[PDB]
DNA sequence: GCAGACACTACGAGTACATA
DNA sequence: TTTTTTTTATGTACTCGTAGTGTCTGC
């Protein structure tokens, strides 16, 4: 009887657990009918649910003892060449159908290859995968997996049905955490879960990690909003309010005070970004002042994604919204 | 539900050794009659046809017929460790993916159940035409092996031409030429080591010296192999095992062209 | 009898007369093989124009059951094309004749833009020496790919994107044949999310179908998650006609309810874009800016700002499109 | 039998049926009726004539004994290090009866493929047995022949045929297979050749199978108008920052069917050569480079096209 | 030993600072089930002392058994590459950057083995087993896909901690399947705290003057105030108020550099200062850390209209570094720029 | 001072390459009853102990109980440079961190010596629990060594089951299930074949191959293997060599799957 | 009948380069 | 009128050295 983490203790052991990725659970509801499953490309955000979808489709059409001889799960952990398309890929898709299911269940007559982080895989690799998937088709199915569908090329896009994974609404988010948190006999205000839903941003995954580590946190009384807002790493508003007096006050030390202040406490640039995104396009300011303001959050966000330095993204940002604050005046 | 049990360990390696690096992949036909096995090779120039009869068998069952095409270097690696003087047993089920192949130890004490996963390919029957031959040559696979050998050092085709007097090998290569013209040998002790010409019409044509050694791996089935060659049908090397079958090597002539001068 | 196949692979043009669109090449090709004096070929274009299905109809008609695997030697990118292959198999497939019937053989190498640039000259000689007895057949979709020594000993036909008044006939038969209940306005997204592309045409097709039960406008749209015609308009209204927040919260609302994405709402965008009678430098900042967008949502970035930024290039531009006036 | 393609029915069997580059022809023809010739490298753009002029010279200098004394190696060979070692020198030290002025020839087809540790081997059987063997080479990127081979041998480089160079064989052929045709529609087969002999030929036998004549419309439905011909004006469209017929010129590419990274090709294959500033160049050329590795590192839609044709435009407008 | 590592607390209940989050951690990891952990903040705040204590709250004494294991592991180049691994019977401490750009076969290959199979003793040890990242920021994004699926598929009896500088380079599908642990820079007062008990407790008197400062010229380093606390008691045991404070040298030479740049803005002076920074690239500087030398001392002599076009710059110039392989090309593009821009703003 | 004197070349010649690329380093201690060897591997899997006593060397003399470490990257390159039937010695100094071995060169004229440094690392004996394991069987040593080989061929991890009636050797791969037998091999003429159980009790454990093919490289040491398995204690490869002592395999089971109902 | 010698192919290892 | 060295991550191609091994010679 070990523990086990909420992520893996409520993943989806089923498509009807899926929640809000309504066409793609009635596609592969229709696939549970017995209708012809195509082959199928996921992509969306982290933390939507492409990989909890796919295994608990495979896991209903071949169940406990067929899943080891009709799922080939390769992801990015494992390499993934040209040679492996060649050899690994190629002679599983040539296998015969054949095994039943002892339950009296049905069973489909093709196996699925699962090709999950699709993203890591190369071109050249990519390439051998187009009369792989069109050849074998008749006894086996592809699901490509990834996050940036510009990374997969445009064979293997139209070869595949697209199938994007928007982010989770508010209203289906706030319902799934209720009802883990019901299920765990722990209680949470409906304040501290209006802001798990908020700080999680349609990360379910998130929000689940974010809900267990409150409860650890909290030990089993109510989970507030102040936990919600320590735990999630959210900057406090006075200190956007003091960025923001350092801009308008127009000196570059006073800048620097609260550009070090901010980074010596630990705060991630990323979220510094998105809360003055937030103050800056709900406020007074000229359309012009937020339109550059806005563009430069936007090539301070890139130059984040490709791992600059946080200091001197922060400085620039900040030196940028300081001139155009401070040219007003 | 599929069982054949082969009598003799040494025949089932002996086939897989001559096709190892020719044939990609194991299509076993299975009826009432026997075994048949009807695969091109890689480059889709050779083409083999193997018949193992039932009667050769130790047991042979077959309910329904199949077609089970499987793997040949995946077969390859589980026939390297098998007995030369044991039972092999060649299992599989009606609606199972998995080929059985039960035998001995060469210590010969322990069963050795080695499963193998069956294949999915659409492969077309390919359609035998089964005609007559303008030449016909009885000859040891012994000679042949060592002919079509001793010609890989002076080129890489050979112009193998068969008449009424006998059949004759050519090879034309970088550092000459090497004409071997062997003719009625019936006159020794033994009775393999004859060369018989039967048919009438002279043929010459010129084929890949790389097919036909691996034609020549088949030297322990048959002590006694024959030659069939016409002008329009290609040049067929048939070993017939004793007892358990017979086993035959097509292969397409190269396309050689005259000079203008 | 039924089969579990995708309707990309169920219904291929088996035959000639099965395609749709290239009815020019279509027919040359067919007059080639009656006349028996097929060319080596070279058919590049987009993906899902029908270059694979052309060459296996072909070879279907030029060859019978019996005797097809010993005259087509068909390699693709999952197979190895090394030169060392190009040096064996493919030569003495090239350079030997029949086993059963006599006739001219055929090597069919797709996704041959794979293929590495030795590869490729070797296979120069093993195509003109031995054009008498085999035809090499070359699919690409980038023609840059392949050497123009290739490229020169090769006739080139191009697989151009199909129009969407010739896919109607074809999806109107697998919509006859699936007993799929579509619309007018459905076959028009269809045709129109397609782009030219017959696979993608029959993948939405199936998974609208497998979705909702039905194929219409809203039901394509849903199951794709592509943007309506109206909401780009209303996006573009909203950015081009009011403030940053009131612009933000309609477009963050419009896109939370429809839940769309910003890489289709840069295409369309970028498409409306061009019919706009915008000014010549508007424009080219305009095209910049989006492409800085587009480039920017390649990497783990933060969708919102991006979003926000896409606002901003127009409410820079609204200033500059007025005072020119 | 089956009939060959034009291309190959209809390949030159004696020099004087070698259309273009008629002063080097008309010393292969001297050579061959004489005899001694040098060690050759015929190098040139593919489709000239290049292996045909090896292959006829050849012929005509040896004759009757071509099939002892010539030995033809192409890229479809192995023609390692241990080639030009074992079969090239053995080649090379053989003894072949000739009459006087007539040497073997070791025929080296596409040199380019050929490694450089082969090349460095070639060089001593080149110079040693000269006196009896004779080498002739055919290559396209005259570069990958390393300088020691080029030394060895007279380099003859071979340009692109003319219009009516091209024309002249096309009408032999035609005259030779009865085609109907009109002027335009060979002009528009002499437009679609580019001064390639091979498709030439291509394109007027697909034009006469399919059609059964020659006019414009029925060339221009089966073969293409060349990429580079509306690249250059889009080019010259982005010169002159006008972006609205640059994305024309773009948007009728696209619906053709061409992949961003030919498109960016020819475009990079246009403001190569083009007749601008030279600094105007290098900056066209980083845009371009900085677009492709765009395009290249998965991003290629006609939003990024777009993008580098405004940024084209914008280096114009940015001194 | 060190004052770095004398005096460093061994449990949860014995930190000076940040006493609330040990409580937080040490309710988190009470249970078993706590989640995969991303601790993170700057350098020198304590971030591996309160991993080492989560260590210790989760297993017993013997997590402080440390030994040295060397692993050989194969690139897909068949090149043999040695990297080495800190474990205990409890846990493992990996830094995958030392092997490079080929850590992604270290993520691959010695991670999975290590994932795969279960522990030894089960009652002494708990039901899962613990790896140490370190400095996954300086992963390539390759390794970091393929840290994401061995995060998911064993993750009841594996369990891991990454620790990091700035989540920024940390990708997204790593950042959403881990607890983001913030651990903030000791404040002033708090570093002053840690360096009078660290005095008291080797019996010597630390006034709060030389304390302040040595919080202060530390850049609210804990460990860069300790060494410097140690490094003043070497050099002088009196503590006086106004005792110097000793410097590191590349800092000062930084310093020495961009005082070159600013003396003269010529391109020998441009070649003189390529040599600098050549001279600070061998040291095996990182040159982000060279870039915020430069913008540190640059900016003290600009103007008030200047400083924010040269913070742009360096930041511009920076992330083309990150994107680039060579370092010099784009240390060397700042300087120029910045020469050109003081130029301009002194002659106009 | 530590001086120890073997019998044969070949006791030391074979038995390093089978710690060559299992374990890094070999830690020898040395007592007044014989020399020990307990090492662990990196991996924290693999575990080997190598006792010699001191009856079995032609001489042996030690005075204070000294532990020395050296590295198998050394070792392994200077064993090939040594003979096969030749003598050798070991002779290391109290205070010295050298240690130095002579023997004959190939030659068998001339004195050959090589030095080795001394690797001073801090390691603690893991102790042994020495309990009483659920399954004991008898195998030959030259027939386990194609055990694991045959089922390297399969996949990369094999199952070893020890029920009464013999030990099954098994492994599912990509390309099918492998699966052996070995039981009641008392009716043979050499004594070294004969298969026996000797408990009671069965079990059901998974192992990594690789591992597996390194403790196979240890068998023309000894003639017979004893493998030992338990529920939970690791599985024993025990080699009785020659005559100086025993040779100790261990080997960390693998994980199970969540199979439960 | 068994030990030594001969060349045989498969395999391990090192290196270059990939554009117009 | 001026020359030393190893990094980029795969994939392919080339070239060279090495080691089990089938087969032949001999007492
Ligand atoms: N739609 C969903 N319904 C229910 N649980 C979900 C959903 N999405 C995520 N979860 C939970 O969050 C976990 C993560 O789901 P995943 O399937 O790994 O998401 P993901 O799409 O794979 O993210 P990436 O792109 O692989 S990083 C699951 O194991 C569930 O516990
Ligand atoms: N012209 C067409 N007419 C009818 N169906 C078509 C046509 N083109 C494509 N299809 C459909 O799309 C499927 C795939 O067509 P393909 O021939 O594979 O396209 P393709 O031109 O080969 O694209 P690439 O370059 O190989 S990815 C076929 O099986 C048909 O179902
Ligand atoms: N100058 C020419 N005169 C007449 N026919 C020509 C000429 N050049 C090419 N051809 C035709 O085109 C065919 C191919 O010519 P080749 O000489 O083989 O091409 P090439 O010059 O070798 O170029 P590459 O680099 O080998 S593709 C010939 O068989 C002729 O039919
Ligand atoms: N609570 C504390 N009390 C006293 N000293 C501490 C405390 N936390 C950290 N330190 C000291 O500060 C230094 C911080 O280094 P480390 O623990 O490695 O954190 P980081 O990984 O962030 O550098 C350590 O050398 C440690 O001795
Ligand atoms: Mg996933
Ligand atoms: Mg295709
Ligand atoms: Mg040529």
């Amino acid at each position: 009887a070990k523990p086990v983490p909420w992520v893996e203790k409520y993943r989806p052991k089923c498509v009807d657990e899926v929640a809000f990725q309504e066409e793609v659970v009635a596609v592969l509801k229709k696939s549970l009918e017995g209708a012809d499953l195509p082959n199928l490309l996921f992509y969306g955000p982290p933390g939507t649910g492409k990989t909890s979808t796919i295994l608990a489709a495979a896991r209903e059409l071949f169940g406990p003892e067929l899943f080891r001889l009709r799922v080939l799960e390769l992801n990015a952990s494992d390499e993934r060449g040209i040679q492996v398309v060649r050899e690994k890929v190629k002679n599983f898709a040539q296998l015969t159908v054949s095994g039943s299911r002892s339950d009296g269940k049905p069973c489909p007559p093709f196996k699925i290859v699962i090709l999950d982080e699709a993203d890591s895989m190369t071109s050249a690799a990519q390439a051998a995968l187009r009369r792989t998937m069109e050849k074998e088709s008749k006894t086996t199915r592809f699901c490509l997996i990834c996050n940036y569908v510009s990374r997969i090329i445009e064979p293997l896009t139209s070869r595949c049905s697209k199938f994007r994974f928007k982010p989770l609404s508010d209203k289906i988010q706030q319902q799934r955490l209720l009802d883990i948190a019901k299920k765990e006999n722990v209680k949470i205000s409906d304040e501290g879960i209006a802001y798990l839903v908020k700080v999680s941003e349609g990360d379910l995954r998130k929000a689940i990690t974010f809900l267990q580590s409150a409860t650890r946190l909290t030990g089993g009384k109510e989970i507030t909003e102040k936990v919600i807002t320590d735990i999630a790493g959210v900057i406090p508003a006075e200190k956007i309010d003091g960025v923001f007096a350092a801009c308008q006050s127009g000196s570059f030390d006073k800048l620097e005070a609260v550009v070090k202040d901010l980074i010596d406490e630990g705060h991630a640039a990323t979220q510094l970004v998105n809360q003055l995104h937030d103050v800056v396009v709900e406020n007074n300011l000229s359309d012009k002042q937020k339109s550059i303001i806005t563009e430069k959050l936007a090539e301070v966000d890139k130059c984040l994604a490709d791992g600059a330095d946080e200091h001197l993204q922060l400085i620039s940002l900040c030196a940028t919204v300081m001139q155009q604050l401070s040219q007003n005046c | 539900m599929f069982e054949a049990r082969l009598v003799q360990g040494s025949i089932l390696k002996k086939v897989l050794e001559a096709l190892k690096d020719l044939i990609n992949e194991a299509c076993w036909d299975i009826s009432s009659s026997g075994v048949n096995l009807q695969s091109m090779d890689s480059s889709h120039v050779s083409l083999v046809q193997l018949t193992l009869r039932s009667e050769g068998f130790d047991t042979y069952r077959c309910d329904r017929n199949l077609a089970m095409g499987v793997n040949l270097t995946s077969m390859s690696k589980i026939l390297k460790c098998a007995g030369n003087e044991d039972i092999i047993t060649l299992r599989a089920e009606d609606n199972a993916d998995t080929l059985a192949l039960v035998f001995e130890a060469p210590n010969q004490e322990k069963v050795s159940d080695y499963e193998m996963k069956l294949m999915d390919l659409d492969v077309e029957q390919l359609g035998i035409p089964e005609q007559e031959y303008s030449c016909v040559v009885k000859m040891p696979s012994g000679e042949f092996a060592r002919i079509c050998r001793d010609l890989s050092h002076i080129g890489d085709a050979v112009v193998i031409s068969c008449a009424k007097d006998g059949v004759k090998f050519s090879a034309s290569g970088e550092l000459g030429n090497g004409n071997i013209k062997l003719s009625q040998t019936s006159n020794v002790d033994k009775e393999e080591e004859a060369v018989t010409i039967e048919m009438n019409e002279p043929v010459q044509l010129t084929f890949a010296l790389r097919y036909l050694n691996f034609f020549t791996k088949a030297t322990p089935l048959s002590s006694t192999v024959t030659l069939s060659m016409s002008a329009d049908v290609p040049l067929v090397v048939e070993y017939k095992i004793a007892d358990m079958g017979h086993l035959k090597y097509y292969l397409a002539p190269k396309i050689e062209d005259e000079e203008g001068s | 009898k039924i089969r579990n196949l995708p309707w990309v692979e169920k219904y291929r043009p088996q035959t000639l007369n099965d395609l749709i669109s290239h009815q020019d090449i279509l027919s040359t090709i067919q007059k080639f093989i009656n006349e028996d004096r097929l060319p080596h070929l070279l058919l590049y274009g987009p993906p899902g124009t029908g270059k694979t299905s052309t060459i296996l109809a072909c070879a279907k008609q030029l060859y019978k059951d019996k005797e097809f695997g010993s005259m087509v030697l068909e390699l693709n990118a999952s197979d190895d094309r090394g030169i060392d292959i190009i040096r064996g198999p493919i030569l003495s497939f090239a350079s030997t004749r029949t086993i059963f019937k006599k006739g001219f053989k055929l090597v069919i190498l797709d996704e041959a833009d794979a293929m590495t640039q030795d590869a490729q000259n070797a296979l120069r000689r093993v195509i003109e020496k031995f054009t008498e007895n085999t035809r090499f057949c070359l699919i690409c979709n980038y023609l840059s790919k392949i050497i123009p020594a290739l490229q020169s000993r090769c006739t080139r036909f191009r697989f151009g994107p199909l129009t969407p008044e010739l896919m109607v006939p074809r999806l109107e038969h697998v919509v006859e044949e699936e007993k799929v209940d579509i619309s007018e306005d459905g076959m028009k997204a269809l045709v129109t999310l397609s782009s030219g592309d017959m696979r993608r045409a029959l993948n939405i097709l199936q998974s609208t179908n497998m979705a909702f039960g039905k194929v219409t406008e809203e039901t394509v749209y849903t199951c794709t998650g592509h943007p309506l015609k109206s909401d780009i308009a209303n996006i573009l209204d909203w950015m081009l006609n009011q403030d940053f927040t009131t612009a933000y919260r309609n477009i963050t609302e419009l896109k939370t309810l429809k839940g769309l994405a910003l890489h289709d709402i840069l295409t369309e965008i970028h498409l409306f874009v061009h019919r706009v009678d915008f000014p010549s430098s508007v424009r080219i900042h305009l095209l910049t800016k989006m492409a800085d967008i587009e480039y920017r949502l390649s990497v783990g970035t933060n969708e919102k700002i991006q979003l926000s930024s896409l606002i901003a290039a127009f409410q820079v531009t609204r200033d500059l499109i007025v005072a020119e006036a | 039998h089956y009939e060959l393609p034009w291309v190959e029915k209809y390949r030159p069997v004696k020099l004087n049926e070698i259309v273009g580059n008629e002063d080097t022809v008309s010393r292969l023809e001297v050579f061959a009726r004489e005899g001694n010739v040098p060690n050759i490298i015929i190098a040139g753009p593919p489709g000239t004539g290049k292996t045909t002029s090896i292959l006829c010279l050849a012929r005509a200098l040896l004759g009757p004994a071509l099939k002892d004394a010539m030995l033809e190696l192409n890229a479809s060979n192995d023609r390692g290090i241990d080639v030009v070692r074992n079969k090239i020198k053995m080649f090379a030290q053989q003894k072949v009866t000739l009459p006087k002025g007539r040497h073997k020839i070791i025929i080296l087809d596409e040199a380019d493929s050929m490694t450089d540790g082969a090349q460095q081997a070639l060089r001593r059987t080149m110079e040693i047995y000269s006196k009896t063997t004779r080498f002739a080479l055919a290559c396209n990127a005259s570069d990958k022949i390393i300088e020691p081979i080029q030394s060895r041998c007279a380099v003859l480089r071979y340009t692109k045929l003319t219009d009516a160079q091209i024309l002249t064989r096309l009408m032999n052929v035609i005259e030779k297979e009865r085609v109907p045709y009109t002027d335009d529609g060979l002009e528009a087969i002499i437009f679609t050749a580019q001064g390639d002999m091979r498709q030439a030929l291509n394109n007027l036998q697909s034009t006469f199978s399919g059609f059964g004549f020659i006019n414009s419309e029925n060339v221009f439905k089966v073969c293409d108008e060349p990429h580079p011909l509306l690249v250059k004006e889009m080019i010259q469209h982005c010169v002159n920052a006008n972006i609205d017929e640059a994305y024309k010129i773009l948007a009728h590419l696209w619906h053709l069917g061409y992949s961003p990274e030919d498109i960016i090709g020819n475009i990079f294959r246009v403001c190569k050569t083009f007749q601008m500033a030279e600094y105007l160049k290098l900056e066209f050329i980083k845009e371009i480079g900085y677009t492709h590795m765009k395009i290249a590192e998965g991003v290629n839609s006609l939003l990024q096209m777009a993008g580098l044709l405004a940024r084209l435009c914008q280096k114009t407008m940015a001194p | 030993s060190l004052w770095v590592d004398k005096y460093r607390p061994c449990s949860l209940g014995r930190l000076d600072y940040h006493k609330e989050q040990a409580a937080q951690l040490r309710n988190l990891v009470q249970c078993g089930d706590f989640p995969h952990l991303l601790v993170y903040g700057p350098s020198g705040a304590g971030k591996k002392t309160r991993i080492m204590c989560i260590l210790r709250e989760l297993y017993g004494v013997g997590v402080e058994k440390l030994r040295i294991e060397h692993q050989t592991i194969t690139t897909p180049s068949k090149k043999k590459i040695e990297i080495s691994t800190i474990a205990s019977n409890y846990h493992l401490e990996v830094n995958p950057s030392d092997a490079g750009n080929s850590d992604r076969v270290v993520i691959q290959e010695m991670l999975k083995t290590v994932a795969q199979s279960q522990q030894l003793e089960t009652n002494s040890q708990r039901d899962f087993k613990v790896v140490l990242l370190t400095e996954v920021d300086k992963l390539t994004k390759d390794a970091q896909h393929a840290l994401r699926r061995t995060m998911e598929k064993y993750m009841s009896t594996c369990r891991l901690i990454l620790c990091c500088n700035s989540t920024s380079k940390v990708i997204p599908p790593i950042r959403s399947r881990c607890l983001a642990v913030r651990v903030p820079a000791p404040s002033i007062e708090d570093i002053c705290h840690v360096l009078s008990t660290v005095c008291k407790k080797e019996g010597l008197n630390l006034p709060s003057q030389l304390a302040h400062r040595l919080a202060e010229k530390s850049c609210r380093n804990l460990r860069k105030a300790l060494l410097m606390c140690e490094a003043c008691r070497v050099q002088q045991y009196p503590f006086t108020a106004d005792q110097e404070i000793p410097e590191t040298d590349w800092e000062v030479y930084l310093r020495e550099t961009a005082n070159a740049i600013v003396s003269q803005q010529t391109p020998q002076r441009l070649l003189e200062v390529r040599g600098r920074l050549y001279e600070l690239l061998t040291h095996c500087i990182p040159p982000e850390i060279i870039m915020k030398g430069l913008l540190s001392e640059l900016l003290h002599n600009c103007d008030g209209q200047l400083k924010g076009e040269v913070a742009q710059m360096a930041a511009y110039y920076e992330h083309r570094l990150q994107l680039g392989s060579k370092a010099i090309y784009h240390l060397e593009a700042f300087v120029a720029k910045f020469m050109a821009l003081y130029k301009k703003f002194m002659e106009d």
